[PDB]
RNA sequence: CGGCCCGAGGCGGCGGGGGCGACGGGCGGAACUUAAGCAUAUCAGUACGCCCCGGAGGAGAAACCAACCGGGAUUCCCCGUAGCGGCGAGCGACGCGGGAGGAGCCCGCCCCGAAGGCGCGCUGUGGGCGCCGCGAGGGGGCCCGAGGGCCCCGCCCGAGAGGGUGCAAGCCCCGUACGGCGGGCGAGUAGCGCUGCUUGAGCGUGCAGCGCGAAGGGAGGCGCGGCCCUUCCAAGGCUAAAUACGCCCCGGGACCGAUAGCGGACCAAGUAGCGCGAGCGAACGGUGAAAAGGACGCCCGGCCGCUCAAAAGACCUGAACCCGGCCGGCGCCGGCCCGCCGGCCCCGUCUCGAAACACGGACCGAGGAGCCACGCGCCGCGGCGAGCCCGAGGGCCCCGCGGCGGAGCGAGCGCGAGACGCCCCGGGCCCGCCGCGCCCCUGCGGGCGUGC
RNA sequence: GGCCCCGGGGGCGAAGGCGGCGCGCAGGCCCCGCCGGACCGGCCUCUGGUGCAGAUCUCGGCAGCAGUAGCGCUACUCCGCCCCCGGAGGACUGAGGGGGAGACGGGUUCCGCGGCGCCUGCAUCUGGCCGCGGGUGACUCGGGCCUAAGCGGCGGGUGAAG
RNA sequence: GAACGCCCCGCCGGCGGAUGCCUCGGCCCGGGCGGCGACGAAGAGCGCGGCGGAGCGCGAGACGCGGUGCGGACCCGCCCGCCCCGAGAAGCACCGACCCUCGAACGCAGCGCGCCCGGCGCCGCCGCCUCGGCGCCC
């Protein structure tokens, strides 16, 4: 771009400014120039990715987790958590595949508010993003986890809900815009296999809690 | 690139059902001073460590052992660490709901060191007083006798 | 990032930390390591001594692990026992019951003789050993051996 | 949330192809909802507009029932019968406001071979699903 | 006059030729540039020119590496210094180790001799993913030119990816989730001498011309001659996979938003136009929901008014510079209500020194210049700590070798650190390199000391 | 990327434009009136092609100067009634022609009817301009044939090839 | 003094096309595919619509012809045409044909000519027909 042209500069004498010029005069060839190349231009070698050790992700993974089982957090977060009965707040539901039995357990718990929240703040954003395949922004609300019990195709559809497996569990879902506190639907079987799942990883220990 | 290779060997698998991947490659060891006692996967059996079991270069080929005529063993311990491969593979394979073997057949692993016992006065009888000396006399051997054959041309030359 | 970087805070400055009398031109010094020898010299000789010349034999092949030779000490022979067993070896010191140690099994093969040892006879297995780590060796009773 | 992966998601695609759009599918995208009495008795939800439907308008300024004079497949709209744009003279010719397909209920339907056929195709693939379900 | 040998014209069937901005193979082959000059060197075995295939190609089953308690055709990925060099500037492989993939074979020679593919051949044949289709579920009241808006009460949801519709729609329409069909072993050779190119290959890495020219031979990173050892069989041939890539089709994006992004968003861009020619090469996007794209009347183009929410009338909004008509008055800072008094050289730049008769700058708008990759040093912070570690790869999660650190010193044969100390600085002593008393065992070897 | 307490502000009027007050040392911010007619943000964390008076800067528009400088080939006049057409007068080109025709180059400029939006540096009712129709006929003229100076081809020869 | 010029105390007009919002376009990454030609390619010229300039398309069968399926009311203007339980407009997919001049370009040439009543280019392989030689022999 900028260089398939042929231009090269006129000298002094002529009394015009020495950038190269096309046959006839047009200016190019600079970056102050119209149809110019770009002083830097962008190149995709720019190194994309970064490197985190493995224990400082665990670290990271464990923390978020922590911080779920707050009534402060995850009130100081954003969720709605007036009328929850539990913070670490663990429900037997066997197998939900009606979104209608769906909702009809977030509302039997009281997470209703929270998914309403997500349901009614649907809007088109205010930039350049909308030509761009992000044209609407919605609030996020309850994570569910999972682990032996098929759930997702009940729970899927509902506004501002993310479905995890419990032994792969993300930081991006557990930290939303990088803020700790998720308002987090835990299966039994998965509240019951998390110690497994940290016996699972490999000389491995907790870090070593403080005051 | 990942994604891709996994397809492939998916779809070969299914092709061979049920057949492992891999072939029976033997036991070998690392070519270094510094890889000396341990041990890896080598290319193929030798033909003396077929005739070790009976089965002939077709015959082995056929049933799903790697064969590789060019190799010779160095030490009869290669032979018995590899004609016992061998014949615990014929022992565990069958021949036509069936099981198919992943990865490679029959890894090779390699221990690590435990410690031993024993007695301080047989352990003495094995080495001199001054194992030093011992050790120095053997290092400077040759040098000492050029250096001796010098001095006396020296003095058989200057009569 | 971008926005919390020096060159950022110059802008309306002119040159940009650069000067006005000196200025940023292309190479006012050359290009690389050139000059070494003559206008750099002060730097050559304050900063890299035996840079320039030659020094010693040539091998035009190096056999890398025909060189490679590791070491061990003898403050460090009491750590390859794992931690379950030593309790009970220098409790009962025995010249019938001794604890062999073969260090090619852990990848060394000379002895050095830094440190000290437990009061406890003990066998050492090695390719080759110094002077005084046989000497601190057998006299705490322990014998040195060489293994293939 | 989509799954299938041959199917854009992608503003740009969606808009050029809606337009630019070949004759066939342009005549589907320009369907309409049956009454509730036409629901009960062909079991059908929506159809393609057509002339000689009688089509009951509403959510617009222009609201009435006429008939379908005719079809703009280019604009996709349709020109119906006694909606027009307020003219000048008392003798000046009518013009007709284009209304868009999906502002209407057809009300009663033409009906011809392929019109009987098509239908009845369609309700044996519904059944198909009704009975899968 | 017939056969065999070496040729000539014609006829029949079959094959070749040209084409491509990549990837691939074979040749020929620069200079700018760096060395702060410049010849060797570097740039670069690159640009460019010529030839040749394919869907890949090339390479390939040891005349290999090594020195081990040894491996074992080819390709590709991870990993890291021997050496070359106005020994300057610069340049630069590889084995071992961890993975992807994995596959092996036959001609000449020798035996049979036409057993063959039989108008030939004994001058040797033959055998040993794409195509279909269904597809749920919202009203009532205000108001607007128009309800996708506001208020209140609901339904579908394996479907709240999205596009359209007169203003922000799961339920107005297309789609979206859930499924069906196809499915006995190679001669003008190897090698050698002279010369030219090429390589990290250094008294030769690989190639070539010419002269000479073998029999058992080749290799073991320093030459010559001799004796050994370890390991292979050149001068003939075939071969899948793991690997690389433009055009065109498909999907995605913290990318650009009309002087940007391709030169090219506009029914007619490599177009119009310019050059004898090789070749050079623009500018120009947007009415309105609907063309409803402008009634009637009056003067002789204008005025009235007409469509429309609105002229938005050749069109979205419509800034600045600059200008015309009406109205008011006659440079910055400060005091005072206001035309007085006081202060005030043209900025930017190079420069000892600029208001300079030093240079740039009529005005206005939009654009316009320390970013990125790699390497080196130091500092800060996080995790773990005599340890540490998202190589490659295999099943935002799980498993995963090197490597670096842990001991230094010495050209090298090699030898090889405890004794003190909150911390810092100094003293002392220990290890190696260079030298020297004395004692001894296995001896130009061990021990013990002295010195810069 | 998040939050914005029954789920952020918007045709009961978004962004932008033109005037005016207020806050801040300042960079700047906030509100009101008029235009406009569909989108926009405050706080936390993340990213960069991130801020103009100058470069004889690039592209576009455009002022004073200014109703300024400027508009060879002897020549027109009267009437019908324009530099066009007609009649009458007065002149010119001066047979190496401001005449009549070909070669090359141009390519429809040719003809008839109609016209004045552009052009015809003044005008035009003129026209090589614009619209619509038309138009170049060979045994004997030329080209096709012959050869000139030349150019190509030739079993082959040479070169890494072309 | 007026006027010219200048500043704006405000109100309207011009000229110009910035700013804001929008986007059937670019650019980057990844995945497919890897499919031309003497049976005449790539490319070039000329011609073809009822009223037809450009671009797409097509080739004297020319803005297209036929067969098999699907589809089911239109066909941008003016005209035609179709309309129906099949009568068939728009549109889609495969398959069969037509396919002027030049071009690897093939009777010579490039727009003009032939030799002969089929037709008439170069190289190579394998066969075959007809032949030459003071090659070797008979
Ligand atoms: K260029
Ligand atoms: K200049
Ligand atoms: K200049
Ligand atoms: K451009
Ligand atoms: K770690
Ligand atoms: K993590
Ligand atoms: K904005
Ligand atoms: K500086
Ligand atoms: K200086
Ligand atoms: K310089
Ligand atoms: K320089
Ligand atoms: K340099
Ligand atoms: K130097
Ligand atoms: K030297
Ligand atoms: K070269
Ligand atoms: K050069
Ligand atoms: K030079
Ligand atoms: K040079
Ligand atoms: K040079
Ligand atoms: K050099
Ligand atoms: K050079
Ligand atoms: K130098
Ligand atoms: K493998
Ligand atoms: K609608
Ligand atoms: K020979
Ligand atoms: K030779
Ligand atoms: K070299
Ligand atoms: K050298
Ligand atoms: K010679
Ligand atoms: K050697
Ligand atoms: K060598
Ligand atoms: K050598
Ligand atoms: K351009
Ligand atoms: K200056
Ligand atoms: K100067
Ligand atoms: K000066
Ligand atoms: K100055
Ligand atoms: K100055
Ligand atoms: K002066
Ligand atoms: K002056
Ligand atoms: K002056
Ligand atoms: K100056
Ligand atoms: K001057
Ligand atoms: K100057
Ligand atoms: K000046
Ligand atoms: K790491
Ligand atoms: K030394
Ligand atoms: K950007
Ligand atoms: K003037
Ligand atoms: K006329
Ligand atoms: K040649
Ligand atoms: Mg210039
Ligand atoms: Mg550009
Ligand atoms: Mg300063
Ligand atoms: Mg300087
Ligand atoms: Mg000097
Ligand atoms: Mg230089
Ligand atoms: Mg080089
Ligand atoms: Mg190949
Ligand atoms: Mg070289
Ligand atoms: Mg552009
Ligand atoms: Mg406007
Ligand atoms: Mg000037
Ligand atoms: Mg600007
Ligand atoms: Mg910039
Ligand atoms: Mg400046
Ligand atoms: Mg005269
Ligand atoms: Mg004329
Ligand atoms: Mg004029
Ligand atoms: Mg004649
Ligand atoms: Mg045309």
């Amino acid at each position: 771009a900028g260089v398939q042209c042929t231009a090269h500069s006129w000298g002094p004498g002529r009394a015009v400014a020495r950038l190269p010029r096309k046959h006839g005069g047009i200016g190019a060839y600079a970056n102050f120039a119209r149809g110019g190349h770009m002083a830097h231009p962008t190149t995709v070698i720019r190194r994309w990715c970064r490197k985190v050790n493995l224990n400082q992700r665990r670290y990271a993974v464990a923390s978020a987790l922590a911080a779920s089982a707050n009534a402060a957090l995850v009130e100081a977060r954003g969720h709605r958590i007036a009328d929850v009965p539990s913070i670490p707040l663990v429900v037997d539901t066997d197998n939900v595949t009606k979104t209608k039995d769906a909702l009809a357990i977030i509302k039997a718990v009281g997470v209703l508010r929270d998914v309403e929240r997500c349901k009614d703040s649907r809007h088109i954003r205010a930039g350049r993003g909308k030509m761009r395949n992000r044209r609407y922004i919605t609030r996020k609300g309850p994570l569910v986890i999972y682990n032996t019990e098929d759930v997702a195709r009940g729970f899927r559809n509902l506004p501002g809900v993310d479905l995890c497996h419990v032994s792969s569990i993300r930081l991006l879902e557990l930290a939303p815009g990088s803020h700790p506190g998720r308002l987090i639907l835990w299966t039994k079987s998965a509240f019951a296999s998390l110690d497994d799942v940290y016996a699972a990883k490999q000389n491995y220990t907790l870090p070593r809690s403080c005051i | 690139r990942k994604i891709r290779r996994r397809q492939t060997r998916l779809q070969k698998a299914k092709a061979i059902f049920p057949c492992p991947l891999q072939k029976l490659r033997p036991s070998v060891t690392r070519c270094s001073q510094k890889f000396n006692l341990t041990q890896r996967i080598g290319r193929g059996f030798t033909l003396r460590e077929l005739q070790g079991v009976g089965l002939s270069a077709g015959k082995a080929r056929q049933i799903g052992i790697a064969v590789d005529p060019r190799r010779k063993n160095k030490s009869e311990e290669s032979v018995a660490r590899n004609v016992a491969r061998l014949k615990e593979y014929l022992s565990k394979v069958t021949i036509f709901q069936a099981i198919q073997h992943q990865g490679v057949v029959m890894p090779v692993v390699n221990p690590k060191p435990v410690i031993t016992t024993g007695s301080i006065a047989e352990a003495k009888k094995e080495v001199p007083e001054n194992l030093f000396m011992y050790l120095r006399n053997a290092r400077t051997a040759r040098n000492r006798a050029r250096l001796a054959k010098r001095d006396a041309e020296r003095e058989a030359a200057a009569k | 990032p971008t926005r919390i970087r020096k060159s950022r805070k110059r802008r309306g400055h002119r040159q940009m930390g650069y000067g006005r009398v000196g200025g940023h031109r292309k190479h006012p010094s050359g290009r690389g390591k050139a000059g070494g020898l003559q206008h750099k010299r002060t730097s050559f000789d304050k900063y890299h001594p035996g840079y320039f010349g030659k020094l010693g034999m040539r091998n035009y092949h190096v056999r890398r692990n025909i060189e490679y030779n590791p070491t061990i000490n003898i403050d460090k022979i009491w750590s390859l026992i794992p931690e379950e067993q030593r309790d009970g070896f220098l409790q009962r010191k025995s010249t019938t019951e001794a604890p062999v140690v073969d260090v090619t099994r852990f990848g060394f093969f000379k002895v050095l003789g830094r440190g000290s040892l437990p009061q406890c006879p003990i066998i050492i297995k090695a390719r080759y050993f110094s002077s005084d780590a046989e000497k601190k060796l057998r006299e705490v009773g322990g014998v040195p051996l060489l293994v293939p | 949330m989509k799954l299938n992966s041959a199917v854009t998601a992608s503003r740009r695609k969606c808009r050029k192809a809606y337009f630019t759009a070949n004759a066939e599918t342009r005549a589907k995208m320009m369907s309409s909802r049956l009454s509730k009495e036409l629901r009960a008795e062909h079991k059908i939800k929506t159809m393609p507009i057509r002339r000689g439907d009688i089509v009951e308008i509403f959510t617009g300024g222009h609201k009435g029932t006429g008939k379908v004079v005719e079809v703009r497949r280019r604009d996709y709209k349709i020109c119906v019968e006694g909606i027009n744009q307020k003219a000048r003279n008392p003798e000046a010719k009518p013009v007709p406001y284009p209304i868009h397909p999906s502002n209407c209920i057809i009300k009663e339907l033409y009906m011809n071979g392929s019109r009987y056929r098509a239908i009845k195709r369609r309700q044996e693939r519904n059944a198909e699903r009704l009975a899968r379900i």
